[PDB]
RNA sequence: CGCUGCUGCAGUUGAAACGCCCGUAGUUGGCCCCCCGCCGCCACGAGGAAACGGGAGCGCUCCAGGCAGGCCCGUUGGCCC
RNA sequence: GCGAAGGCCGGGGGCUAGAAGGCGAUCAGACACCACCGUAUUCCCGGCCGUAAACGGUGCCGCCCCGCGGCCGGCGCGCGCGUCCCGCCGGCCGCCCAGGGAAACCGGGAGGCUCCGGGCUCUGGGGGGAGUAUGGCCGCAAGGCUGAAACUUGAAGGCAUU
């Protein structure tokens, strides 16, 4: 990633995330936009297996309302929760 | 500015209304804009109804009521307190209040 | 739910409109009917606004509609 | 949009993807020519002849089940319609105001639907002219049309 | 109404000068 | 009257990227259009673009990655001289590097990019950012 | 110093540190402080001061309107505006909120890719009021070529060449700044292809 | 994973009942209407809903830094029950505004991730959490505007019964997912939550 | 001075949508055939005065200049418009 | 070609209101408002006129565009089945998330526009002078349509806030 210079090595600086759903890069102050984190279990015994997928949704999706459908959307084409 | 987005009017796919007078003033009033309260009364008033209820010698008549659609001008209407200016916020309100 | 496009529910898509579709398509059918006086079955259209005369009993089978055509004899039911 | 109203309105025909034949079907080209040939014998409009193969008939579409259209089969047999149909239903619906404008002056109303109903009698003429699927001698006047009628 | 009042105002000087006009023809 | 398929295509697909859904359907298919979808997907701008056959003028379903920013038509095809497909570029795109500017010249429909290298200069059909 | 914030106390503890990981997280900062901390540099300008009004039953009352644009030279600017009855006091709201409101800035190249950053990324736009900006990559030679207020907006950027349109009653600064700051904040929201490849320990906010 | 004779509990529950009136985005939960209008909502999809919010609220490390609110008088009962399996900060009644956003409000709070009971109500708290970056996890009926809740979890809320069991369902498995508790075993009854 | 707006103005309320409808010139036209004929189009040609402008070389003491000069490309005075 | 009202012309008609006129009360003065009487007018037929805050102060054709309603005219679907329900097309509308705008607000646009180019016409370019002068055309007239300049001036105006 990054705006690489002509020698080959990056220049730019700090990289921003991008929203999972829409890949709108998430702004310096998208103070509405949230990561949160879904956490995959085992087969049985399902307990926190130390690792969680992340997931980033930024502001312009929240006030849409349609985050909540574009997650649950997003975990089942990724599999992962569902 | 706009004060009313129906312009003071319920004119819609219309170009024209039919004229009325303001029963007070006289002044033509298109019927959109006329203030058009019904009122439904008594022939008499309460306080003369139990007396004249008494009088009747016929077996079950009631006092007639009155039937007439008061409408008025603007003007005419804020003047006799049938309608109040209100405050930008609630004027939308379209309910009848009280 | 994942339903998108190119692929499209069929029942949703009979709710649009014929022309606004994927496929602009009919929305009228021919129908396999039964006549009182013959049991042989004449092809009508379901949205005939013409008059139609059963091959048989002399008055016309069909009554004109603003959509689906109504029938004024027996009927039979889906041509097949 | 409506030319010479200010109205949308869309009621169109949806033509089958299937430009081939139906199985129900049993009509030749030969047979269903045959039916539009007497039907012009009858001198029903190309039309009222598409609608009548469609509901006594089973074709719904003709073209479909022949290889062309109602008028190039009358064309074949040279017993296409000598005005195109269009021009003449304008120009029927034209004399049929114009005959009840002779009674009444004061229909103003009348008398506008008359001039959009003219012009577009000149508009489709003008474009059957430079086809020449109307001889370019043809002029609709208005006086003279009762006699083109 | 005083754009209405003006417009009458030009009038009855407009009707006065084509009036002067017309004794010098 | 539709004079424009380009136009109403492109608006669509912009509109569909500004509230972000994957799936846009474009109501007429025009040879020019899909030459400019392909364009964009061989840049990454867009996705897999499918013409379903209506049998009377087509329709096209062009899948959104969500990394277009503006597509849009330059109506009249302008005539761009050769001297000019740089000035076209600080006018109409932002930065030299990235953006891509859709002319058709004999050789044929072409980003600048490519047309600068060949020393050719044809008429504007569009900008893709 | 007193940490408040989640961010103020890992800052002072350097378990979050460098701007430009909280900017990452787009993250408000409420202490000036974070910034001091990140920052030791020894610039802040105060844009103008403009004496305000209120009509009132004494008559007139009059408070001052201070904007102060604080920029380490480059890669961050900030505006900030506020108001007091006496300039001084309104003049550290103003610079207090300018920190408060530090964003970072892209900076790429016209198109002579080599060495350093020397231009916006690509046009930047921005819109306050009716006022409205551009701001066009330039060769490394032209340098800022704008308007006195607007230039020491993109001195205190370190954006070395910069063409820059502004269009509107650009008399009014608070307009003019404002609209200038909004183009360089959004400067790092635009896709450009460089960044179109995809990527919970690693975020900021997980530091509990 | 729906298990077997939710009669004796969601259904029991009347979370499936949710309202006459239908949002767009809460299309895909509901199910079928009953001929008086009230819409009747899917089970498994709120199961799948549980889970799913129980999944989020074991990814914050410290429970005590995700918090809970409600306006609603039924609800207090059922968000302090959560209080006391979860560890999770309880916010009754009025959230207050500026509770997020002023560090001189008294009570200056920064929850990892929040929890609405409904967006009828508790509204500002949602609105808020968006100027902070905190998420919101917010049980919802059909009239639900979705703006800033993150995630949904259809729920009757009507039913203080019906606003209980949801706890107590969601409630059970983050203490079974975060392993705390024993998990896919025979346990209060949810009428505790229920007030 | 984007207060003339091709780029690039504005017309709900700041100045400004004709009261409406038909309508000729004018301007503008859905999709559609891979292969050429004429277009416009675009690329590069020739061929076309210098001055000027841009530009090569050259210390008029510098300079505005001027084509000079140095034992020298066929020493220059090119080349672009 | 049509075009409210007022007006004009040649006839009919003449109840009601009622420009003008006259009048009683006013008030410093009202000749005005208010009361009363009242001519043209109002109304009809045959022509003129060509104007209105003729308004949604928003040209026309075309495209995508976010929900939640109401009404309206067709059409179809479900069900036992009722002017029920869900849609579809067309019209009238309310509220509105984005988006836009100097805001007011608009969102069936005033959105998809400094990131500025779907097509066609019309009009404006600080305030006045002045919609005047003059010429033209048109009308019976009233006047319409077209339409300046000399000259004067630092604001006029929009929408918001105390």
């Amino acid at each position: 990633i990054g705006m690489k210079n002509s020698s080959g090595v990056v220049v730019d600086a700090y990289i921003p995330r991008k929203c999972s759903a829409t890949n709108r890069l998430i702004g310096p102050k998208d103070h509405a936009a949230v990561q949160l984190s879904v956490a995959r279990v085992n087969d049985k015994g399902k307990m926190i297996e130390n690792n969680y997928v992340t997931f980033a949704f930024c502001g312009a999706i929240r006030s849409r309302g349609g985050v909540d459908s574009a997650f649950m959307l997003l975990a089942q084409e990724h599999g992962l929760m569902e | 500015p706009v004060k009313r987005r129906n312009n003071g009017r319920s004119k819609y796919n219309c170009g024209h209304t039919n004229i009325v007078r303001c029963q007070n003033c006289h002044r033509c009033v298109p019927k959109d804009k006329v203030i058009k309260r019904f009122t439904i009364r008594n022939i008499v008033d309460n306080t003369i109804a139990d007396d004249v209820l008494n009088a009747c010698v016929i077996q079950g008549f009631a006092i007639p009521k009155l039937y007439n659609k008061v409408q008025y001008c603007v003007s005419c209407s804020i003047h006799n307190h049938i309608v109040r200016v209100r405050s930008r916020e609630d004027r939308k309100i379209r309910t009848p209040p009280k | 739910m994942n339903v998108d496009l190119l692929y499209p529910d069929p029942v949703e898509e009979q709710r649009k409109h014929k022309l606004k579709r994927l496929v602009q398509g009919p929305n009228s059918y021919f129908l396999e009917i039964k006549c009182a006086g013959c049991q042989d079955i004449v092809v009508v259209y379901s949205h005939a606004n013409t008059p139609v005369f059963c091959p048989g009993c002399t008055s016309q089978i069909s009554i004109p509609t603003g959509g689906k055509c109504a029938f004024t004899s027996q009927v039979e039911r889906y041509r097949q | 949009g409506r030319m010479h109203s200010k109205g949308k309105g869309i009621s169109r025909s949806a033509i089958p993807y299937t430009r081939a034949p139906a199985p129900w079907n049993k009509y030749t080209p030969e047979d269903v020519c045959e039916q539009i040939c007497k039907l012009a014998k009858k001198g029903t409009p190309p039309s009222r002849i598409g609608l009548i193969l469609r509901d006594q008939f089973a074709i719904g579409q003709v073209k479909n089940v022949t290889g062309s259209k109602i008028v190039r089969i009358l064309k074949a047999k040279g017993l296409a319609p000598e005005i195109p149909e269009d021009l003449y239903c304008m120009i029927k619906k034209a004399v049929a105001i114009r005959k009840h404008l002779e009674r009444s002056r004061r229909d103003k109303d009348s008398k506008f639907r008359l001039i959009l109903v003219e012009s577009r009698i000149h508009r489709l003429a003008r474009y059957y002219r430079q086809a020449r699927r109307l001889p370019p001698t043809f002029r609709y006047k208005s006086d003279q049309a009762a006699a083109l009628l | 109404m005083r754009a209405k009042w003006a417009k009458k105002r030009m009038r009855k000087l407009k009707r006065k000068r084509r009036h002067m006009k017309a004794r010098s023809k | 009257v539709r004079i424009n398929v380009l136009r109403d295509a492109l608006k669509s697909i912009c509109n569909a990227q500004r509230i972000g859904k994957k799936q846009v359907i474009v109501r007429p298919s025009s040879k020019v259009i899909i030459e400019f979808l392909q364009l964009m997907q061989k840049n990454g701008y867009i996705s897999d673009f499918a013409v379903v056959d209506n049998h009377r003028s087509n329709r096209i379903v062009v899948n959104l990655i969500g990394r277009l920013n503006k597509a849009g038509v330059i109506s009249p095809r302008f005539d761009i001289p050769a001297n000019d497909i740089e000035k076209w570029v600080v006018n109409l795109l932002p930065s030299r590097l990235f953006g891509h500017i859709i002319l058709t010249t004999s050789q044929g429909i072409m980003d600048h990019i490519e047309a600068q290298h060949r020393q050719i200069g044809g008429k504007v059909i569009g900008y893709f950012y | 110093w007193h940490p408040s914030t989640k961010l103020g106390r890992l800052v002072k503890a350097g378990k979050i540190e460098s701007l430009y990981d909280i900017f990452k997280y787009s993250l408000p900062i409420k202490e000036t402080e974070i910034i001091d901390y990140f920052f030791p540099k020894s610039a802040e300008e105060v844009c103008n001061i403009m004496s305000v009004q209120k009509q009132t039953t004494a008559g007139q009352r009059t408070r001052f309107r201070a904007h102060v644009i604080v920029g380490n030279r480059d890669g961050f600017i900030g505006y900030g505006a506020g108001v007091s009855k006496e300039v001084a006091n309104a003049i550290k709201k103003a610079a207090k909120n300018a920190r408060l409101n530090i964003v970072p800035v892209r900076r790429g190249f016209w198109g002579g890719k080599l060495g350093d950053p020397h231009t916006v990324s690509s046009k930047l736009s921005g819109k306050c009021g009716s006022v409205r900006v551009r701001l066009i990559p330039a060769p490394r030679g032209a340098g800022i070529v704008a308007s006195p207020t607007v230039a020491k907006v993109l001195e205190f950027a370190g954006v070395s060449d910069v063409f820059t349109r502004q269009s509107g009653h650009s008399r009014t600064l608070m307009n003019s700044v404002g609209a200038v700051y909004n183009a360089l904040k959004s400067s790092y929201s635009i896709l450009t292809p460089d960044l179109w490849k995809k990527e919970h320990v690693q975020d900021i906010r997980t530091m509990s | 994973q729906l298990k077997e004779a939710d009669v004796k509990k969601m259904l029991v529950a009347t979370t499936h009942l949710g309202v006459r009136n239908i949002d767009r985005r809460m299309q895909f939960y509901i199910f079928d209407r009953q001929k008086d209008g009230t819409f009747v909502f899917n089970l498994q999809k709120v199961w799948a809903k549980i889970v799913f919010a129980a999944r989020i609220l074991v990814t914050i490390d410290d429970p005590a830094e995700i918090a809970v609110v409600a306006n609603r008088p039924d609800a207090q009962r059922a968000i302090l029950k959560f209080c006391k399996y979860t560890h999770a900060t309880a916010f009754p009644g009025r959230f207050i505004p500026g509770n997020f956003t002023n560090r001189m409000n008294p009570n200056y709070c920064e929850p990892r991730l929040l929890l609405v009971n409904d967006p009828v109500v508790d509204r500002q708290a949602i609105l808020e959490a968006s100027y902070v970056n905190i998420p919101t996890i917010s049980l919802c009926n059909s009239d639900a505007n979705l703006k800033f809740i993150d995630v949904a979890i259809p729920c009757n809320n009507k039913t203080p019964m019906s606003i209980g069991l949801i706890y107590w369902l969601l409630a059970r498995e983050v203490l079974r997912l975060k392993g705390s508790i024993s998990r896919t075993e025979e346990d209060v009854k949810p009428d505790l939550f229920v007030a």
